RNA sequence: CUCUGAGGAUCUCAGAACUGAAGCGGACAAAGGUAAUCCGA
RNA sequence: UCCUAAGACAUAGGUUAACUCCUUGCAAUACAAGAAGACAUUCGUUUUCGUUGUCAAAAGGGAAUGAGGUUAAUAUUCCUCAAGCUGGACGUGGUAUAGAGCGGUAACGCAAAGAAACCCGGAGACGUCAGCAGGUGUCACUGGAAGAGUUAUCUUUUCUUUUUAACAUACUAUGGCCAUGAAAUUGGAUUAUCCAGAGAUAUCGGCUGUAUGUAUGGCAGAGCAGCUCAGAGCUGUCAGUUGCGCACCUGAUGACCCUUGAAAAUCUGGGGGAGACAUAAUUUCACGCCAGUUCGUACCCAUAACCGCAUCAGGUCUCCA
């Protein structure tokens, strides 16, 4: 039974600290420090609380270091908004406009 | 390290101070191109792909066998 | 260690005498029913699609395991065997309706019985 | 009851085309047997004419007119049913090439309505029925 | 200790028989009860 | 070291014989306090937007590294080998445009596909408990091979080794979406809940998200185990199975509150299209060139390196089993 040692000087068991047991070519069973899970990209409306399809979960800082792709989708919203949140605001936009345009008409 | 399965992009990366590793094991055998970046392996199973790839060593680069 | 396992595989040294913990801490009950229903609701599907049942029965016999009403899955079978033995009708019936349903029932089932039995002597 | 009719003009709801304007060339109820759901063709504006001051210059008003038109299939439920109606604005029956579309062609028609869009916008007649609708085919949608 | 049956996939439970200085949670582990009275819930 | 917290202190203003004292992030009991750009490139000129500070975390947030080897004493630091990050600056190829990629009905896709003010986002960013599912490590078992223990008797025996780092590419992964079609003899589904005409189930359907997964590269050349030779040499490191087992991590849930569980720095996305530009202009593609400063890294962390007048039966916060 191998036992293991943290390598960092903090022996506290953080969530920031988290450890993993790797199995090297030496045949030692080594502490190699895990990093932190974070949460999915959401839409950004208000009550809608949609998780995004295409774009990549991933810690903040290899955001600069992924290609344009997963940092994006081809929508009017492409990273802020989901498509029926799109759609709802296509619509919405243009129905109002529409109303806005009678309201005129009927005014003069 | 990358490897490469189409000799093709092997050909224009050691086309592109280069060496060539090549080294042997039982089934099969590998070439090697230091870059700055990156170590690329080339593996072959068969000697026809091994032959014709050790006839590709050019003047430029020197083969080097372990 | 290994002959021990042996033996006790062999069932020689498991007995009142040499249990320590409750039947429950040994094997907790929950992990018993969920395997009973994992099962339970395994062979449900796979009837499901092969057309052997049809979404009313599944749901029926699915809600079925739900309660407790089949122990082995061998119950089960043989209560998918009687519903489509028996027709699914069993709704309002006089008890002469039901005393011939019974014995049109019987009458199959012996019928079947009997074939059961004369296809394994030619084999 | 029904509008599917050449001429009328229609927002794309989700696409990557989603939120511009566009016409319906051609609606095929049940589509064909490449494309098994109902559908329409449209032409429309992808990037509409940018803004134009009454202060600019011949050059910047006439750079800044530039339209890039698509031509997309879509199904109709992609599609919101815009009232307004631009039928003389050109004859799409004619520069809508079922050929072109499938033969590789896509860029010429492109091209052929570039020309045709630019030409028209500048030349909108302010005082047609058929203007007020033109000008909403060229507007730019707010989300 | 020697057998028997039941629960599952592409380890639990129950029966019977035999055998010992009637012993067998054999170490380890592990509540003594009951009926009243007074306080404080 | 940077960031913010509970907090705290200047500055400004006021109080005191005076010392001292009172306010300040929701920043002021204050307030003619700032930042940026460009040309200039000093000033100056000029333009734009603007009310005003700092300190407090070696368990919180927090750009990127690993395996092997080495010393008498250091090593994720040195050596060897293999990677990543940020800031520079051009080189060579390549994207895009006479305005600014292409494909799919759609989810969405693809080395790359123009831009300022301005306004909004995402991640960072979070409680306790209960059970379910998966992965890693460990433990167990199976055939093969090398070594070792036992051998009066028995034992095709008993033990041991049988390893794979970060990182690269491709695939799979508990959820969510998109079509097509709509469900009553209602169905679907979990251990548990729970979902559906506000579109369930279902299709040789499709898209997408997470590996402590698989394959290959790394990589065997290393490590490990044996056997030789007199520092060199040779051989093997192989192929399977299962677990309500255990520790950790992850995934999808559930329960709970007269409790409801930080913030900022940092990385990134969207809406907007004022400007800039023909020998031109601008652009999250590749491959190449340059740099990474300062301080801490020994050793004890306790029935003898701490505090208990001590080499004291006391006391003193954690991780691996
Ligand atoms: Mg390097
Ligand atoms: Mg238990
Ligand atoms: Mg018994
Ligand atoms: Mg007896
Ligand atoms: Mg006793
Ligand atoms: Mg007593
Ligand atoms: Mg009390
Ligand atoms: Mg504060
Ligand atoms: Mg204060
Ligand atoms: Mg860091
Ligand atoms: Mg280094
Ligand atoms: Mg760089
Ligand atoms: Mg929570
Ligand atoms: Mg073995
Ligand atoms: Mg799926
Ligand atoms: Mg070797
Ligand atoms: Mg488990
Ligand atoms: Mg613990
Ligand atoms: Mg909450
Ligand atoms: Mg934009
Ligand atoms: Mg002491
Ligand atoms: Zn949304």
């Amino acid at each position: 039974a191998q036992r293991i040692t943290y390598r960092r000087r903090c022996s506290y068991n953080t969530r920031s600290n988290k450890v993993r047991k790797v199995k090297t070519p030496g045949g030692r069973l080594v502490a190699q420090y895990v990093k932190k899970v974070v949460n999915y990209t959401k839409c950004s409306e208000a009550g809608c609380n949609v998780a995004l399809n295409g774009i990549a979960q991933v810690r903040p800082a290899e955001y600069a270091t992924i290609a344009r792709s997963a940092k994006t989708v081809s929508r009017v919203y492409g990273g802020e908004l989901c498509h029926t949140c799109v759609r709802s605001r296509i619509i919405r936009a243009f129905l109002t406009e529409e109303v806005k345009i009678v309201k005129r008409k009927m005014i003069s | 390290p990358k490897e490469i399965t189409d000799i093709k992009k092997f050909m224009k990366l050691w086309q592109n101070k280069k060496v060539v590793y090549v080294k042997t094991n039982k089934r099969i055998t590998k070439f090697k191109l230091r870059g700055k970046k990156y170590l690329y392996t080339f593996k072959t199973a068969d000697p026809k792909i091994a032959k014709g790839i050790k006839d590709a060593i050019p003047a430029t680069y020197s083969k080097i066998e372990i | 260690a290994r002959a021990f396992l042996e033996a006790k595989r062999k069932g020689r040294h498991t007995g009142s005498g040499k249990r320590k913990g409750t039947r429950n801490a040994r094997m907790p009950t929950k992990v018993l029913w969920m395997r009973r229903q994992r099962v339970l609701r395994r062979l449900l599907r796979k009837y499901r699609a092969a057309k052997k049942i049809d979404k009313h029965q599944y749901h029926e016999f699915y809600l079925g395991s739900k309660g407790n009403l089949y122990k082995n899955k061998t119950v089960l079978i043989e209560a998918i065997h009687v519903s489509k033995a028996d027709k699914i009708k069993s709704d309002k019936l006089t008890s002469q309706q039901e005393a011939r349903r019974a014995k049109n029932t019987a009458s199959r089932a012996k019928r079947n019985e009997k074939a059961q039995i004369v296809a394994k002597v030619d084999v | 009851a029904k509008f599917l009719k050449y001429g009328r003009v229609v927002i794309l709801l989700q696409g990557r085309f989603a939120g511009k304007k566009a016409v319906i060339v051609k609606s095929s109820e049940d589509g064909t047997k490449d494309r098994k759901f109902g559908h329409v063709l449209v032409a429309g504006v992808e990037r509409s004419p940018k803004k134009v001051t009454k202060r600019m210059g011949s050059k910047k008003i006439q750079k800044r007119t530039s339209v890039k038109p698509f031509i997309k299939y879509v199904n109709l439920n992609h599609i919101m049913p815009t009232r307004y109606s631009v039928k003389e604005l050109c004859d799409f029956k004619e520069l809508v090439k079922e050929d072109k579309i499938k033969n590789n062609a896509k860029s010429e028609v492109r091209d052929t309505l570039k020309k045709v869009f630019v030409e028209k916008y500048r030349t909108i007649n302010p005082e047609e029925k058929s203007a007020s609708h033109t000008k909403f085919f060229f507007s730019k949608l707010r989300f």
